[PDB]
């Protein structure tokens, strides 16, 4: 199975640098173009850059020309974009991409990273639990850069969650996520939601006890 | 660069109906490439070269189009359609993408699941308090919150925040959070988070007393 990998996302200093990386397996690497392509947080997609098979042909887009160097390394099977004098046209979640063997169409992608480009300071996420089929919480209050990631039970109570999109006030991201379980599992059993922010190097598990 | 325009901005239909979107182009392409995007995830290939389909993607699907006129057909709507679909061109240089269709799945019309929860007890200790509600699962998407302290209307200080609608049941989700300090919180007693929806004459209401 084709798979990549992107990772080097987080907060970029406006006028600063900020390295992505793509790991690519599964295939040739060496066979194939690789492509950058981004979504604004408007939801936007653009293409950033190209990069030939063997590296030595590139191509960008006009808001990056000057600025971000598309490199690739055909023994490590990683893709690469070094982005410099970052804009807040910059913030985004970027995707590498894959084409086929021809027409123009981006027929793999990863996962994505977002990068955000601010002069806001970093700041961790308080997480505080939300106690009264029974519906529990938890809120994610206080934190940047985007993103968080939040599970419950490590993964395993995934059905009947609805994690909210942040909502951004004062330059900090406040999040809640509730999980609905039969009323015989809670408070019987542990429910425990895990929060993780990497920019950063947080991560946070909060228990939901009874009042 | 090629602009490319995509009409409508959002499709409305019930399972086992049909809709068409439609992609412009601002100049002729000679093949139009579509993805399917859901929240939380990448686009996925989902048409390549007009009316090729993705793999995996289902019979009921279909693209059309040449020049400057393309089209993505679902002939048979599902739930697992709710999701925007862009459409992309790479005829002329730089490859351009549409802003994006989204599907909206109609379902019969569901009441909010609604939950309040008092401020923690951990974040009353840093000197704040939120109090949180949730309105879970409802269809239409459309619905009013609002907050009310003692028997009385409280704006200013809430946040609120929604889903995207579900793959699986087609309904909708909404958090609303009023953010008070620790001492306006304990100047009072009563808390309550009440929903207006067209599922019910009647507000929907879920409630707290600082006394319990
Ligand atoms: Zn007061």
């Amino acid at each position: 199975e084709v798979h990549l990998v992107e990772s080097g996302g987080g907060l970029g200093k406006p006028g600063g640098s900020l390295k992505l990386s793509c790991a690519a397996s599964g295939f040739t690497f060496s066979d194939y173009y690789m492509y950058w392509v981004r979504q604004t947080p408007e939801k936007r997609l653009e293409w950033v850059a190209t990069i030939s098979d063997g590296g030595r042909n590139t191509y960008y887009s006009d808001s990056v020309k000057g600025r971000f160097t598309i490199s690739r390394d055909n023994a490590k099977n990683n893709l690469y974009v070094q982005m410099s004098s970052l804009k807040s046209e910059d913030t985004a979640m970027y995707y590498c991409a894959r084409g086929d063997s021809g027409y123009g169409d981006f027929a793999y992608w990863g996962q994505g990273t977002l990068v955000t480009v601010s002069a806001a300071k970093t700041t961790p996420p308080s997480v505080y639990p939300l106690a009264p089929m029974v519906t529990l919480g938890c809120l994610v209050k206080g934190y940047f850069p985007e993103p968080v990631t939040v599970t419950w039970n490590s993964g395993s109570l995934s059905s009947g969650v609805h994690t909210f999109p942040a909502v951004l006030q004062s330059d900090l991201y406040t999040l809640s996520s509730s999980v609905t379980v039969p009323s015989s599992t809670w408070p019987s059993e542990t429910v425990t939601c895990n929060v993780a922010h990497p920019a950063s190097s947080t991560k946070v598990d909060k228990k939901i006890v009874p009042r | 660069q090629i602009v490319l325009s995509q009409s409508p901005a959002t499709l409305s239909a019930s399972p086992g109906e049909k809709v068409t979107m439609t992609c412009s182009a601002s100049s002729s392409v000679s093949l139009m490439h579509w993805y399917q995007q859901k929240p939380g995830s990448s686009p996925k290939p989902w048409i390549y070269a007009v009316s090729n389909l993705g793999s995996g993607v289902p019979a009921r699907f279909s693209g059309s189009g040449s020049g400057t006129s393309y089209s993505l057909t679902i002939s048979s709507v599902e739930a697992e359609d709710a999701a925007v679909f862009y459409c992309q061109q790479m005829s002329n240089f730089p490859p351009t993408f549409g802003g994006g269709t989204k599907l909206e799945i109609k379902r019969a019309d569901a009441a909010p699941t609604v939950s309040i929860f008092p401020p923690s007890s951990e974040q009353l200790t840093s000197g704040g308090a939120s109090v949180v509600c949730f309105l879970n699962n409802f269809y239409p998407k459309d619905i009013n919150v609002k907050w009310k302290i003692d028997g009385s209307e409280r704006q200013n200080g809430v946040l609120n925040s929604w889903t995207d609608q579900d793959s699986k049941d087609s309904t909708y989700s909404m958090s609303s959070t009023l953010t008070l300090t620790k001492d306006e919180y304990e100047k009072h007693n009563s808390y309550t988070c009440e929903a207006t929806h067209k599922t019910s004459t009647s507000p929907i209401v879920k409630s707290f007393n600082r006394n319990e």
